[PDB]
């Protein structure tokens, strides 16, 4: 699980907090609570004004009409939902959030994001949403009666590319998935083509660093290729990750973000010219041996 | 960086062919177009205090929250500094205007600027809507009749409104 | 790529300065230049492939060794005469692209950095290649702006293999 | 042992001279713009006319400039494994002394000339008690050097023209070739014509 | 003292390069414009002295307290209205001078650079002389590329001043 | 650095007044003879290799002793640096009648040039007569008719020789 | 200078230490390998003219268009054929310093450095010195440690010029 | 730098010929006392803290006017940086035992050091005195018959000799 680091990132609301499950005979708070859950985590932690709360999906999951797994889906297909991020985001941006939302997780490989443009170019947007809650992992995760949650968690049929690009969808717990620093850009369309991953910077208020976006060209690629030889003698490397440059200022400064890699020898050296600069460290990775 | 002849070369050389007539007369075309496009990059440059200052000016009397304490144009560095970045962006601007390319505009200056402005907290629709005003003012600047041949400058007017148009939307 | 453009947008960003009159007589002098520029890689186009065949001939007429000595790096076979005249191919070419873009910017970005390397691994004598060039100023049929801004670039890659 | 102090000396770098950009000017080169493969030769080339003054094709580090290229160092890397190169030891280190060491290393470093030979004094210790890379390194993470040329800059002779002058100081590969009158009589020259 | 010519050196040189086509064409643009210039700058001289007098009446008339108000800075004496005399005739010199050579350079490093020390230091307001140089815009007589380049150049230092 | 218009200019800020119809009139003329010396830096930019080689051969076979084993051209370092230093001294003499004034060739290369050829023990005489050599091939250049619109090109030609003095008395 | 004695004196000053027992090591590999090299040394000097003219006899029959046409860099006169066969020469006496040396230090800084400039300048293939060397090679009639280094710095040059 | 092999190849070079067969002779007898040579740059090295400090102590016992206040090695910075010179003379006259020429010690070492000590004040003449005293310590250490394989150790030690003595003449 995640213990240490759970607090940092915003996974440690999500620890304590049980999947939110309709029993059958179910209570009025049991469906209010299902409500809740729903719209909190299918729209992404958006403020849901009650002119757009949908009032008869409501109605119907309360009387036992539509199952959980039915609301989701009339949620998802719902207007509010393509409002919010179906027709202003580039449809890898659609996939993300539709993975994010229905199935907890981010996408693994190119290879979703094939099935589910064809789909969706294919048969349409409603189709597409079929295919994420039809789905065999929708069934073995939350079943029928489950809200879908995040799937922080190391499970059984999992890939470690999944656990990095989880932080690159989700910025926070007070953090609504509309409102994080990329805004309407895809955040894995060059991880998904290239089958990279990114340093995880954790969420604003528990990481100073939290702001690094690297920029679209002119990035340090992740590993030190070529050792320690332009390092003079140094023993290992380290890919560190600032952001929030400013004092020298333009044109001294040009880009806010910048990657370095450094040997360990120059680590107190990089360290006390970050704070010279007025950065924040992000990450710092080892980058050689 | 391209420019306007360097784009097609380029594309041609990934072929591994010489450039057709077709892309031959083109660049003769915009070549024609030339006196245009160094007429209008001298406009947005011999009023470049005025389209940077007016467009400040209107952007702070619609957005007053910029320049009230505790706003991100408030202080006199942080000023400073937002009416040097615009002055910045109209620059790169006329630098893709000059070349016939958005290469220099998008690897010089967009390159890192959203990313930058959410790393330091400046507001980048309000950026955006900054330099929409400079494209307001420069565009009724390059297209003013008044002591100049007067010709049709519609295609580099609408390329000068799209690199507005790049920088507002990269840095927003 | 170096072009009259190119570097004058970059002086001027390298200063951090608007473009000035400086920088609009460059675009003026492009301007001067660059139909003639156009036409020059038009004529070199349209008679490409026998400029081609005629400075490979050329180049085997001067050294005649290249035609009945064996070995990979000449040209006594079909396949080391292809590679020949795919070579002169390729430096004609880029000359058009330098006649296009008004600079040796073609020509520095895709032959003239690393050509001594190749030229030595591969063992491939410069002065054949040299040979090529000159037959092709020799051979253009050009005048005028075209001439001299072409030949331009054939002496600059001259110079560059010399 | 602590750096000796030694006096600063009236410079042109020490004092604001309200430069506007002419062709005079040093050309900023620098990976902060995103530079095509034409471009990072002419950064490139500008390092080794900074630090080697000229390179011939036997001076050249491939692997640096291919590692520049990638974006794994950053200039100021680039620059420090120029100086860190059997080129640089040999024709700037090995032929001249110490002094005359540091000289070639303030010169095309921090891009100034040395404020006396108390500095050159000061700083040529430095090599036989922390290194050779240890000199490097504390010029490179200098606050002069960062300051200047930062870590994407290419480093250069600072505010060697003033405005409206003809001629301003002598460019450094003028006034300090490689060596000296020491490797001068050491290699035998001059040699005498006719 | 940025040039066309000086500039194109300066970008060949560093480079550690001869001078290409793309250094020509800039020569030739800079030829262009050269006559122009040099017309341009025989027309602001052989007016220079009816222009100076015009803009000094013109910042007088812009700003009357100039000419009431005592202090070193105002003309309200002989001395004040000889130094603003002065200084907009140097402004006209130098603009000349930038026709003659084709680029800023003469604007540059004769009159712009460290003019704001200059203006904060003696409480001189940049908005006098930017109504000066607007004058000498507005009646300088110029037309065609003499015109052009000319308000180039006084738009030059009017963006300097604002 | 300086060009032929631009001394003109700081003479006359120097003494304050304006360029003198005559002044303007002798730029009009320089104006009018630019092309010749376009095409005749040119010409010697596309026979840069060929001036340098062949006066470098003509300079070694005339001095032996600098190829000798013992000599400063011996062994390859020296020998490829001497063929550096010749086409330095040629590209700025280039510069210098691109710009039509001799500053940047005194600023760049050859203010100080002589002490630096002192300090490596650098024949300076030597050099001279490489430059010497190549002052002879390059006005050779300049001067064949083939090829080009012909015309009097004796003041541009006089004007190259006085650039290639004065780099030859510099490194003596 | 590339040699086991002067890298080790010269990494120990670099970074400012002691020899220790590395640089001792270094040393007792020269004191093996030294006695083969002077021997390497003399043996390749006594028949030094015959080596010396086999190499240029073996250059002119695999090459021979260099003793057949004219130019400055060939050897159709007996110029060219002195410079060539002072050229291998140098080749071989250097090696030889090599071979004393212990490194191919001598080589580094008296023909390697800055050969690809002169092999371009003066339009020398490579491939004749190349050519040279194999013939060193195959009729310096060494054997054990001498054949060994002598060939490594052979092939050292080979490496460097082709 | 050189070393006993190089500085040989470097002068047959400037004279641009073989060495000859007594050059040759002359180097294989010096790789006969290789052995030789690494055992005394083993022991200098082995005993260079004791021979600095001991040396130290001798010179400021017959010099007290030196760690008098007041005197040159008085303070604990100036105190380190004499002891440092000594240290640092020592591992260059070691260096050049390694190597068998002068050349590095004389390069890295004693080049400009008179005129340093002059400018910082420091007295050339203690210096000198203290590296005689390093120079009869370490010449003991090497030749110590106890625990190595007894010889004749006369060359070696006049080399030696001659190198510390190069160090003394270089300052004093
Ligand atoms: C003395 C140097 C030789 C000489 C020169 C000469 N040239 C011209 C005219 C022109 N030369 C050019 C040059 C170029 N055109 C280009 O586009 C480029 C490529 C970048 C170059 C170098 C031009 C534009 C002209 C004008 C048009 C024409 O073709 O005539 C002249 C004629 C007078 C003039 O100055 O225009 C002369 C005299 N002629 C000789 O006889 C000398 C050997
Ligand atoms: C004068 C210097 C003293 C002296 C020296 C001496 N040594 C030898 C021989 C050897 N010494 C060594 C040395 C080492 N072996 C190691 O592994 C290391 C550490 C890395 C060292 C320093 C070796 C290998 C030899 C050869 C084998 C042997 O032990 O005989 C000699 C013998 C002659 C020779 O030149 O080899 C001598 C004379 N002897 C004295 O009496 C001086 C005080
Ligand atoms: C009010 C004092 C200021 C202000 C506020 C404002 N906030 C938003 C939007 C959001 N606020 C939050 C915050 C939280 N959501 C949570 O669940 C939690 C607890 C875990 C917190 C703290 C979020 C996530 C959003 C985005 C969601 C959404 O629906 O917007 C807005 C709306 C912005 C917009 O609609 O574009 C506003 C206006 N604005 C001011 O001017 C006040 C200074
Ligand atoms: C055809 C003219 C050229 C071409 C195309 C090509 N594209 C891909 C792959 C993708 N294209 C997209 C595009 C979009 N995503 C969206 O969200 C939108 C609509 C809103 C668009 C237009 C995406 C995301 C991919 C990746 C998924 C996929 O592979 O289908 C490929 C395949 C790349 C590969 O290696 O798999 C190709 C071939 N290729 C050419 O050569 C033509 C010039
Ligand atoms: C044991 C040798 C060391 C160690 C391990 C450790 N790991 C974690 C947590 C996780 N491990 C993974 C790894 C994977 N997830 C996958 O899906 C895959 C296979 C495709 C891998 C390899 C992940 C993602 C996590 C976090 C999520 C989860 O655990 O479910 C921990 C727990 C850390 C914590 O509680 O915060 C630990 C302890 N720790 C050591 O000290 C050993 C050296
Ligand atoms: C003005 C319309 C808005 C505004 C601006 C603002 N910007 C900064 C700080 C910086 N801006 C830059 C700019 C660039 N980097 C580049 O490389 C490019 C292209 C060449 C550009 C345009 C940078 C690097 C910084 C940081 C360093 C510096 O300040 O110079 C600030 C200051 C932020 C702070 O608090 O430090 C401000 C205020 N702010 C607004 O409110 C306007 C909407
Ligand atoms: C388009 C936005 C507006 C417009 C443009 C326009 N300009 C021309 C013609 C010319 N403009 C110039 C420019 C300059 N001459 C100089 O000396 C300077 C300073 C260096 C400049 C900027 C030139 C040389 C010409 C050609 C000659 C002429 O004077 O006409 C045209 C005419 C067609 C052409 O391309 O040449 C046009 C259309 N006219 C408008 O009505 C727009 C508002
Ligand atoms: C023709 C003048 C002579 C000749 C030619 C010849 N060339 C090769 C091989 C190569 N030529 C190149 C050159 C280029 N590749 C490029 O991309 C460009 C820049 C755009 C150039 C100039 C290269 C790289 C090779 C080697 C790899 C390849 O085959 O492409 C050969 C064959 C050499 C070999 O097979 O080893 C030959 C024969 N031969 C003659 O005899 C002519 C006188
Ligand atoms: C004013 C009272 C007189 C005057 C001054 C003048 N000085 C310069 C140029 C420079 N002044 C300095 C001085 C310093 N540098 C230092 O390090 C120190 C201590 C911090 C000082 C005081 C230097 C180095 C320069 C050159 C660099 C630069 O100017 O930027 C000038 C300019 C000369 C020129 O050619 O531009 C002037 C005019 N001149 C007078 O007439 C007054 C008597
Ligand atoms: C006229 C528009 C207004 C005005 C003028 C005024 N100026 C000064 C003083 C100075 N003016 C300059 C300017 C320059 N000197 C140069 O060399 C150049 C560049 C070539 C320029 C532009 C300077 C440096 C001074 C101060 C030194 C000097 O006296 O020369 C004054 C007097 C200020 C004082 O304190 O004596 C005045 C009066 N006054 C008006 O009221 C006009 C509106
Ligand atoms: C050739 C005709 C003669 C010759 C040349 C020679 N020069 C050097 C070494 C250097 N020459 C320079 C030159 C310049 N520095 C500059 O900044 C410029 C102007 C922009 C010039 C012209 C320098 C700095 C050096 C030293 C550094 C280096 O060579 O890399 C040498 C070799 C000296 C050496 O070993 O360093 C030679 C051989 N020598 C002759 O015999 C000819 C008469
Ligand atoms: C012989 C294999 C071929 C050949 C030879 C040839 N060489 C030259 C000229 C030069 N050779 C060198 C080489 C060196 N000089 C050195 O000092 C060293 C390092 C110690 C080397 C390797 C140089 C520098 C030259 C040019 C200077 C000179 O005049 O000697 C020539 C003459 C070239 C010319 O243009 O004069 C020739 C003919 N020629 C053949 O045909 C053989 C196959
Ligand atoms: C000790 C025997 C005597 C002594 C020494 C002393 N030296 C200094 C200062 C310096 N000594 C050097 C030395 C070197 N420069 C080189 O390049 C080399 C070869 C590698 C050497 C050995 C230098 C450069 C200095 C100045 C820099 C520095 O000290 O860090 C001092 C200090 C002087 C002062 O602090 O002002 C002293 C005291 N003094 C005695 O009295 C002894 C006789």
């Amino acid at each position: 699980a995640i213990t240490t680091a759970a607090s940092r990132l915003g996974v440690a609301p999500y620890n304590e907090s049980r999947p939110v499950e309709l029993r059958p005979d179910f209570s009025l708070d049991d469906a209010k609570m299902v409500i809740r859950a729903v719209y909190r985590q299918v729209l992404g932690n958006d403020y849901i004004m009650d002119s757009e709360r949908l009032k008869g999906a409501e109605s119907l999951l309360t009387n036992g009409s539509i199952s959980v797994r039915e609301f989701v889906r009339t949620v998802a297909k719902s207007e509010l939902y393509k409002k919010k991020f179906l027709y202003n985001n580039f449809q890898t941006r659609v996939i993300e959030l539709n993975y994010k939302h229905l199935l907890g997780r981010a996408p693994f490989s190119e290879d979703e994001v094939i099935f589910h443009l064809d789909l969706y170019e294919n048969q349409g947007f409603d189709a597409d949403i079929d295919s994420y809650i039809d789905s065999v992992e929708y069934q073995e995760n939350f079943g029928e009666n489950i809200v879908p949650y995040y799937r922080f968690n190391n499970q059984v049929g999992d890939r470690t590319v999944g656990f990095t690009r989880m932080f690159r969808l989700y910025r926070g717990y007070a953090n609504s998935d509309r409102s994080q620093l990329e805004r309407s850009s895809s955040r894995l369309a060059t991880e998904l083509g290239q089958n990279t991953v990114s340093a995880i910077v954790g969420p604003s208020g528990s990481n100073a660093g939290w702001a690094y976006r690297p920029s679209r060209a002119g990035n340090t690629p992740a590993k030190a290729l070529g050792g320690t030889v332009p390092f003079g003698q140094a023993s290992k490397l380290f890919r560190v990750e600032i952001t929030a440059i400013s004092a020298p200022g333009y044109p001294k400064v040009r880009r806010s973000n910048k990657a370095v890699i450094v040997p360990f020898e120059q680590l107190n050296q990089t360290l006390q010219q970050i704070n010279r600069l007025g950065g924040k460290v992000a990450s710092i990775t080892p980058a050689s041996l | 960086m391209f420019d306007v002849f360097t784009r097609v070369v380029s594309q041609a050389d990934a072929r591994g062919e010489y450039l057709s007539g077709s892309q031959l007369d083109a660049l003769s075309a915009t070549v024609a177009e030339g006196n245009k496009r160094i007429d209008s990059v001298n406009r947005i440059t011999g009023n470049a205090s005025a389209i940077v200052s007016n467009a400040a000016r209107a952007l702070f009397a619609e957005q007053p929250q910029l320049i009230q304490p505790g706003g991100n144009a408030y202080t006199s560095r942080r000023m400073a500094a937002c009416l040097r970045d615009m002055e910045i962006i109209l620059r790169y601007v006329t630098y893709a205007t000059f070349t016939g390319d958005a290469s220099v505009l998008e690897d010089r200056c967009l390159n890192g600027l959203r990313e930058t402005y959410v790393a330091l907290g400046v507001p980048g629709a309000s950026v955006a809507a900054g330099v929409q005003k400079m494209k307001e003012a420069a565009l009724d600047i390059v297209n003013d009749p008044n002591g100049i041949t007067r010709g049709d400058c519609s295609a580099i007017v609408a390329e000068i409104a799209g690199y507005f148009d790049r920088a507002a939307a990269a840095v927003a | 790529m170096k072009t009259p453009l190119t570097e004058a947008v970059s002086t001027a960003d390298s200063q951090g300065r608007f473009l000035s009159s400086t920088e609009l007589q460059i675009a003026f002098g492009r301007l001067r230049q660059a139909n003639a520029g156009l036409q020059a890689a038009k004529a070199l186009t349209d008679n490409a492939q026998s400029l081609v065949n005629g400075a490979a001939q050329a180049v085997y007429n001067k050294f005649p060794y290249t035609t009945q000595t064996q070995g990979n790096n000449f040209a006594a076979d079909q396949r080391g005469k292809d590679k020949c005249a795919r070579d002169i191919g390729y430096y004609l070419r880029i000359v058009t692209y330098c006649l296009v873009a008004g600079g040796t910017g073609p020509l520095d970005e895709y032959l003239i950095a690393g050509i001594d390397e190749i030229n030595r691994t591969f063992d491939l004598s410069p002065s054949w290649y040299v040979e090529a060039l000159k037959y092709i100023k020799a051979n253009h049929g050009l005048s005028g702006d075209a001439r001299d801004e072409a030949n331009s670039y054939l002496d600059y890659a001259i110079n560059a293999l010399s | 042992l602590p750096l000796l102090n030694y006096a600063p000396k009236s410079q042109n770098v020490r004092v604001e001279g309200y430069e506007i950009g002419s062709e005079e000017k040093p050309v900023v080169f620098t990976t902060e713009n995103i530079l095509s493969s034409s471009d990072m030769d002419n950064l490139i080339e500008a390092a080794y006319r900074q630090i080697f003054f000229h390179a011939f094709k036997w001076d050249r580090e491939k692997v640096l400039e291919s590692q520049l290229r990638n974006g794994q160092i950053t200039v100021r890397d680039f620059v420090r494994g120029l100086l860190l190169s059997n080129t640089f030891r040999n024709s700037f280190y090995e032929k001249n002394s110490n002094y005359r060491f540091v000289e070639h290393c303030v010169q095309k470093i921090l891009g100034r000339d040395v404020y006396s030979e108390r500095e050159k004094i000061a700083w040529s210790i430095v090599v036989a008690t922390k290194g050779y890379q240890g000199l490097i390194d504390d010029l490179l993470n200098s606050d002069e050097y960062l300051n200047n040329f930062g870590y994407d800059t290419v480093p250069y002779q600072r505010r060697r023209n003033l405005p409206g002058r003809e001629a301003g100081e002598l460019p450094f590969n003028i006034k300090s070739p490689r060596y000296d009158a020491y490797h001068r009589r050491q290699l035998g020259f001059p040699q005498i014509v006719w």
